[PDB]
């Protein structure tokens, strides 16, 4: 659940 | 355009939320209006029946 937040804040920052 | 597109989708949703919220307040206002315009129509009928009771 930590990783699907780390890899979906990055998708919004891109 | 990844977080530029998600950013537009977020605004659009927020915009939808306020539009729905406004019509819910509109109705809310309309319920208060019914009461108001009804409160006046009672006391006009009150004053005519007081008048023709006093004529008697």
């Amino acid at each position: 659940q930590r990783q699907v937040i780390f890899e979906c804040s990055k998708f919004i920052e891109v | 355009s990844q977080k530029n597109g998600i950013a537009t989708l977020l605004q659009a949703e927020k915009e939808a939320h306020e539009i729905v919220s406004k019509a819910r307040k509109y109705r809310q206002d309309k319920l208060k209006q019914a009461k108001t315009d009804a409160a006046k129509e009672i006391d006009s009928y009150k004053i005519q029946k007081d008048k023709e009771l006093k004529e008697f």
